[PDB]
């Protein structure tokens, strides 16, 4: 990507600089032009950016991050080299791959596209990696259109213990997100800039409860828990044991097909019968 | 560039010209289209070029006017009534205070033309000019009124525009047959030395704020009575050209002589068939005078006398109180008054247009160009621009039946066999 | 402006889109006192956009019993009814063949069609329709359809400009409001569906342009 | 003391005073506060560098206040006193963001609004080498063309570069003969070492009416320099601020015959001068009642036409531009074309649309498409827009239709149904966009329009225009006795209160809003509860002199379908707006009708619609 399409869209620098708000979306500016960095270089690829500002790239960038309240700005991975142009970081074979396995479009079974990501990690196939790293963009720029929705709307409600959110089909790149497994990252990132966009101190820590339609013929929904964000989060998370007995509870329809407890279909009338008995039994 | 006056022409000549040269605080004094008056020496000026060739060339150094209205040096009433002479300021206050003056500007602007008593009334309340309003929203409404004479042959119509014309200042001639669209309303003429295209001035402005008087005003060409109307309408010319766009103002009040189809007018079809003028343009003027000669022969004594009076007196036949120098002064004086309307004039008004309606009501009788709403807008300018006659500052009942007997007498009824 | 060289030059033709990869410089032939021109030194260029196996599909298509109607039904899905004056613009698109019998007197490989009838907008949609499916196609209401002689600023004098009909080799031109077109205009399209060709003989210009294309008109 | 005996011009060029404006600068620069106790020169810098703009605005008032001094010997001899200012905020930006380097490494200062704003045919002799602010509209504008800046020139003997000469706008720079190799010839520029800088030059001239009272409109020049170009196009209104500078020209000398000198304004701010918060609109769209309350802030004098106002109301906002999904391209504008007897405000009712809307350009009938023109300053031989393409998106306001002529009337419908034109003229073939929604008048024949015929007889316009709109309004007249009052009570009162001695805040602000947030949904539940209309209607027109309502009235009315969701924010296809969709697109066709028909098609559908 380029400089500027990557600090838009990576969930950490597009909660902070809170660029879903015109009145947050100056921070940026502010932050590019204290480097340097022309607002044409920045705009443009990277591997074509001029040679004499990358140099310590990767320096004045972590500096001018105190400045704004982003001390966490780099990390520790490892990368690639193969040939001539081939240089690869840790976290970009992730998401090609994680986005090569979860395309929208389907195309047969539920095993034709695993097949097409196992293929594309043997260095014999760099012609899907470097495919894979297209959705994976489509995807990204996919989001913050999501999360940006459920942001300047107040989609999160507070129902008690935690809070609650949907999705509505007529929003455009929502069918993208009904798979149940790429729709844990989704609720996982909204609950990051979530965290860091509302005012009052309750909200900060309690978990998130999300659920998007899955199936317009049955007639029913996803449904997800992740467990309250904070920074140093133990990440043990506890709604698989919270859905089954409230679905024991008001003994309607559920099905825990996946592996991980926490994800369940549902028919669309039960939301409601389910989830009051939920809100009394966490309580 | 200066060129030869009128008055100094030999017969049989085109009029010659040279270039003067205003060098100084002097040098926008002269204006295309005025009569200057330049006092300067004449000198000589080689071609650059070559630097021989010599071409005069006249090096003015003061510029003034030839006949100064008010020979004292050269704008509301009171920057006026600073330089009225003590005998100018004691006779504008007598003819203000004047009762019948609305019928001693008459007998004193046309001496020579008996009869007609209903049509210079009309041209005055021309002259004088109603209000000129400005909505808030940008739009503007007509402050000055239109007048079209339309009548049989030999009548005293071209007789009327030459006295307005002739007694007016800034105020412009023109017959119709000799014209152009781009004469009357704006030019655009390519200037090679500066090699770009400018605008030039037509009769419709360089007459401005002052009367035009068109005569013949239905020999016309077809295209050119289009440009006219879209000046008549908004006030306004627009232009866009080969590289000009433009907007300029027009608030001139027109005076324009027409003739009927086939030569007499038919007093049985409506006025929409006697004329060939266009259908917008004859709702665009609120003021119709038809004249018909029903051969009278008293009359063709009347106007014997006095014709054969003229020509036995030539420079008589022509005493009049409130001579022709001093009206002017009374004119622009008391054309800056913006008189407002009471409430009781405001319930007449809106009655009299109850009242006019309905004459053209249907069954008993019929008429010609149907009355509207915009003969509504031209009775509130008729009574405006008679309170401005009597330097008053408000109108009044009395103003406003006037103006409604004459807009009454304007109209006539169509008749069938 | 750009400036191509040896081995870019005749790679475009004016209707491209292009991706232009060049050295932003300045005229060098040595309104303002130090201005100069500019262009653009083109070193990289782009343009945006048969087989054996897709010949089957022509084929078998072309052998299967109702090879007649499934076109002409995928050939106007917007408008429906009477499927005749969809039925004969399915020829139009291929056409008969060009003979030339022993004389030279070579014969037509065009056809021509008129639709008749009131302007309600249902033809319009059509002719957007085979103008855009078709390999060369025209579709007009400028310099005219056939040619003109028109005199040039410049030359002060009379040069010759081919219209809509000359451009069109092969294609097929379609025509709306037949009695609006110029009267000239008209004259010289009935002689070129007539002769195919057009020869204008006027003041300085005796030229001759074949003309090879078909006429889809629309009456009212 | 900052005042001594030498010319302001040499005063400010001495070391000393130079050294002391310099610092005197930076102190106001960093301090001063404004009502608030906020160093505007703080954040406006920065707002400045969150965009990298090279151009900071200083306030003239605040100048004056905060110093009594440089306001005085600013408009005096400008030509360095805004030379030093660029140094002084750059040492102040270059410590708000040390890194900014990276950025033009040259800041400009603007000014704005000199207390002396003046006309354009004042200028004198005297304004030579000052600051001067003026007006009036643009009327050409040349490229972008590149200038040299500091140039730098190449030896052909010895390779070896000459000095960087600075390139000064009167003449042309002269190298000497090279130091290295004393080889005094033809020297070339060296593109890779010059700098270079935006140029564009302009012709501006007297506004139409403001000055130009009794006399022709002068003009004069301007150049734009780098971070100003293409700040004004042909036909904008601005307000230059620049030096008043002269230069010798060797033309002029050989016309006049004395030595005369060209002038030219060497801009140094453009401001434009013309047209350019919902919690509120949240329950004042949710009204459900906004439709009288809207219906009546459109016309604001023009009594009665309840009717029209409805139907011009719909056409403003517009509707749904729709693209099918089936390569159909149907058209999301509303035409309209008013008619009537001369003499009830059409004309006003163009003219106020002028105003309310947005983006609106006008014409009369009696220029429509792009145009070769000689340009009034370039001299080139270029490519003028039209009447059709500066609506490109907004409206376009046609007068006296009747008067077109047949190439315009020819070109005017290839824009309706198609909405793009092309230009094969003697400039070069282009093809470029129309998108506007035409509002016209026209008249009817023998001075009135008389409902015997139909509507198609008393317009005197060819057929197959007029299915080319929407609507189709027509304006008659009325003696009724009730109304007389009602109508001259109105007008004498507006000429009461207009002479020396909804608001139009909500609905602007609200085309401007509903334009914007959203975007009407359709639903099938309406698919069938119009054909059984049709069905019915269909029989009843064709059974007499008349053809009735056809699929480009259907199409008309599904326009019309979302011109509501712009005024209640609904967006949703209901039951309800269908009764006024069909009620509207019936409006506008039984009136079009015979002398019988248009009665007779009423006693049968005014009472069956259910209205
Ligand atoms: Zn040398």
């Amino acid at each position: 990507w380029s400089l500027h399409d990557s600090l838009c869209n990576t969930s950490y620098t597009a909660a902070r600089f809170k660029l879903w708000s015109v009145h947050g979306q100056k921070r940026l500016q502010e932050f590019l032009a204290d480097m340097g960095l022309p607002l044409k270089q920045v705009k443009q690829k990277f591997q074509a950016m001029d040679i004499s500002l990358k140099e310590n790239l990767r320096e004045m960038i972590e500096q001018s991050a105190n400045k704004f309240g982003m001390k966490d700005m780099r990390v520790q991975t490892f990368s690639i080299h193969f040939g001539f142009k081939h240089k690869f970081l840790a976290s970009d074979v992730v998401f090609a791959t994680m986005s090569l396995m979860e395309s929208p479009e389907k195309d047969g079974s539920g095993t034709d596209h695993f097949i097409q990501a196992l293929d594309s990690l043997s260095r014999s196939n760099l012609d899907k990696l470097y495919h894979g790293l297209e959705l994976a963009k489509k995807q990204l720029r996919a989001t913050q259109q999501t999360i940006a929705s459920c942001l300047c709307t107040n989609l999160v409600i507070s129902q008690g213990p935690f809070l609650y959110c949907s999705l509505m089909e007529g929003t455009p790149d929502v069918m993208l997100f009904s798979r149940p497994a790429s729709l844990s990252l989704l609720s996982k990132h909204l609950l990051k800039s979530f965290v860091c966009s509302t005012k009052n101190r309750r909200c900060k820590l309690l978990p998130l409860v999300m659920a998007a339609p899955l199936s317009m013929e049955h007639g029913t929904v996803t449904v997800v828990g992740i467990p309250p964000e904070t920074d140093s989060s133990d990440r043990k998370n506890f709604f698989g044991r919270a859905f089954e007995k409230a679905a024991e509870s008001t003994s309607s329809r559920m099905l825990h097909n996946h592996f991980d407890l926490s994800v369940i279909e549902l028919k669309a009338e039960d939301r409601s019968k389910f989830l009051d008995a939920l809100i009394s039994l966490l309580s | 560039r200066i060129q030869e006056t009128q008055a100094e022409l030999p017969r049989g000549s085109i009029p010659r010209s040279l270039e003067v040269i205003l060098r100084a605080e002097a040098v926008e004094s002269a204006q295309a289209g005025d009569k200057c008056d330049f006092t300067g020496t004449l000198i000589v000026v080689p071609d650059v070029s070559k630097l021989l060739s010599y071409r005069l060339v006249f090096l003015a150094c003061c510029v003034a006017p030839t006949n100064p209205r008010f020979g004292g040096k050269e704008q509301t009433a009171e920057s006026i009534k600073n330089q009225m002479t003590v005998k100018e300021w004691e006779k504008v206050f007598e003819m203000s205070q004047d009762k019948n003056l609305y019928h001693n500007l008459c007998t004193s602007l046309f001496p020579t033309i008996h009869g007609n008593d209903e049509v210079k009334r009309g041209v005055l309340l021309m002259l004088f000019g109603g209000v000129p309003k400005t909505t808030g929203e940008g739009t503007s409404l007509r402050g000055d009124i239109n007048v079209c004479i339309v009548g049989d042959p030999s009548t005293a119509k071209s007789q009327f525009l030459k006295h307005v014309e002739e007694f007016s200042p800034r105020a412009v001639y023109t017959s119709g047959k000799a014209s152009s669209a781009a004469g009357l309303t704006a030019a655009v003429v390519r200037d090679e030395e500066s090699h770009e295209f400018v605008i030039e001035a037509g009769a419709l402005m360089l007459a401005d704020n002052g009367v035009c008087c068109i005569d013949e005003f239905d020999k016309m060409d077809v295209r050119d009575q289009v440009a006219i109307h879209e000046a008549m309408e908004q006030q306004t010319i627009s232009i866009t050209k080969a590289g000009v766009k433009a907007t300029l103002n027009a608030r001139t009040s027109i005076l324009a002589a027409a003739n009927p189809i086939s030569g007499h007018y038919d007093r049985s079809k409506s006025l929409k068939q006697n004329i060939n003028l266009s259908a917008p343009i004859m709702s665009r003027f609120d003021l119709f005078f038809i004249l018909v000669d029903e051969c009278n022969e008293v009359t063709d004594y009347a106007i014997a006398r006095r014709i054969v009076d003229l020509h036995s007196r030539i420079e008589e036949s022509i005493d009049r109180v409130y001579s022709l120098d001093d009206i002017r002064r009374y004119l622009l004086f008391a054309r800056q008054f913006k008189p407002k309307i009471s409430k009781e004039s405001e319930d007449f008004i809106v009655e009299q247009y109850k009242h006019l309606r309905q004459r053209d009501g249907s069954g008993v009788t019929k008429s010609s160009w149907r009355i509207t709403v915009r003969q509504l807008e031209s009775m509130i300018r008729l009574s405006e621009a008679m309170a401005r006659m009597h330097c008053c500052d408000e109108v009044q009942p009395k103003h406003v039946k006037e103006a409604f007997r004459l807009l009454n007498k304007s109209i006539i009824r169509v008749e069938t066999p | 402006q750009l400036y191509c060289d040896r081995y870019l030059c005749d790679k475009v033709v004016p209707g491209n889109r292009v991706t232009i990869m060049g050295i932003y410089s300045i005229k060098k032939f040595g309104v303002g006192v130090g201005i100069r021109s500019s262009y653009i030194r083109v070193l990289g260029i782009q343009v945006d956009t048969v087989s054996p196996q897709e010949e089957e599909e022509f084929r078998r298509l072309a052998a299967l019993p109702n090879v007649y109607e499934v076109i002409s039904k995928s050939i106007a899905p917007s408008i429906f009814g009477g499927t005749d004056m969809k039925k004969a613009i399915a020829c139009l698109l291929f056409g008969g063949s060009r003979k030339r019998l022993p004389d030279g007197l070579t014969r037509r490989g065009d056809i021509n069609l008129l639709m008749l009838g009131d302007p309600g907008t249902a033809k319009s949609q059509l002719l957007k329709f085979v103008e855009k499916c078709s390999p060369i196609g025209v579709y007009t209401s400028a310099a005219g359809l056939t040619a003109s002689v028109m005199r040039d600023p410049s030359s002060r004098n009379f040069i010759m400009e081919g219209g809509a009909m000359v451009l069109a080799d092969g294609g097929v031109v379609c025509i709306d409001e037949f009695d609006k077109m110029r009267e000239d205009d008209r004259v010289a399209i009935h002689e070129a569906m007539e002769q195919q060709t057009i020869s204008i003989a006027k003041a300085g210009i005796t030229t001759t342009l074949n003309s090879r294309c078909s006429v889809l008109a629309a009456a009212n | 003391e900052d005042l001594k005996g030498h010319s302001v011009r040499e005063w400010v060029s001495m070391a000393g005073p130079r050294l002391e404006i310099h610092h005197r600068f930076k102190n106001f620069l960093r301090t001063h506060v404004d009502s608030h106790g906020h160093n505007v020169f703080k954040e406006r810098i920065s707002d400045m560098c969150k965009e990298n703009r090279e151009s900071l605005v200083v306030n003239y008032e605040d100048l004056a206040a905060r110093e009594h001094v440089l306001a005085y010997f600013l408009p005096e001899a400008p030509a360095e006193l805004l030379q030093i200012f660029d140094e002084a905020a750059l040492e102040v930006v270059l410590a708000m963001y040390p890194k900014y380097d990276r950025i033009t490494n040259h800041i400009h200062v603007r000014i704005s609004h000199l207390p002396l704003v003046e006309e354009l045919r004042s200028l004198r002799q005297l304004h030579l080498n000052q600051l001067i602010r003026t007006s009036g509209v643009v009327t050409s504008c040349t490229g972008v063309l590149p200038q040299l800046s500091m140039v730098k020139y190449n030896c052909n003997k010895c390779n070896f570069v000459l000095g960087p000469f600075c390139q000064s706008q009167n003449q042309e720079v002269k190298p000497g003969s090279c130091p290295e190799c004393q080889s005094a010839g033809p020297f070339e520029v060296n593109m890779e070492e010059t700098i270079y800088q935006n140029y564009q030059r302009i012709r501006i001239q007297e506004s139409p009416g403001k000055v130009a009272a009794g006399r022709l409109p002068r003009s004069k020049d301007a150049i734009l320099l780098a971070d100003l170009v293409d700040s004004c196009k042909p036909g904008d209104e601005i307000e230059l601020t620049g030096i008043y500078h002269n230069n010798y020209d060797g033309s002029l000398n050989t016309a006049n015959g004395f030595p005369v000198f060209a002038t030219v304004i060497l801009a140094n701010h453009v401001a434009k001068k013309d047209n350019k918060d919902v919690k509120m609109i949240t329950s004042l769209s949710k009204d459900q009642q906004i439709g009288e309350k809207i219906f009546a802030s459109i016309a604001p004098s023009i009594y009665g036409h309840e009717d029209i106002k409805r139907g011009l109301a719909l056409a403003l906002f517009g509707g749904e531009p729709k693209n099918p999904g089936g390569k159909h391209k149907v058209r999301g504008d509303i035409n309209v074309l008013l008619c009537g007897d001369p003499g009830t405000a059409k004309s006003q009712f163009l003219k106020y649309i002028e105003k309310v809307s947005s983006r609106a350009i006008f014409t009369t009938g009696q220029g429509l498409t792009a145009y070769v023109q000689r340009h009034p300053v370039s001299r080139e031989w270029t490519l003028e827009a039209g009447a059709l393409v500066l609506a490109d998106r907004g409206v376009c306001l046609i007068d006296e239709f009747d008067k077109m002529n047949d190439q315009d009337r020819t070109s005017i419908h290839e824009a309706m149904e198609q909405q793009s034109i092309s230009i094969s003229k003697a400039g070069i073939v282009t093809s470029l966009q129309a998108r506007c929604t035409v509002i016209a008048a026209a008249n009817p024949i023998g001075g009135r329009y008389d409902p015997s015929l139909t509507f198609s007889e008393n317009v005197d316009l060819t057929e197959p225009i007029i299915s080319r709109f929407d609507i189709l309004c027509v304006v008659r007249d009325t003696v009724d006795p009730v109304q007389d009052e009602m109508l001259a009570r109105f007008v004498v009162g507006s000429h009461v209160r207009h002479h020396p001695s909804l608001p139009q805040e909500v609905l602007k602000k609200y085309i401007i809003y509903a334009k914007e947030r959203v975007h009407p949904k359709l639903n099938q539940m309406d698919q069938d509860k119009v054909a059984k209309m049709y069905s019915d209607l269909r029989k009843e027109s064709m059974a007499t002199g008349s053809i009735p309502i056809t699929v480009r009235h259907i199409e008309s009315m599904i326009r019309m379908a979302e011109a509501h969701a712009r005024i209640h924010l609904r967006d949703y296809v209901i039951e309800d707006d269908v009764n006024m969709a069909i009620r509207v697109m019936l409006e506008s066709f039984i009136d079009t009708q015979k002398f019988s028909v248009m009665r007779s098609m009423r006693k049968t559908f005014a009472r069956y619609l259910s209205f």
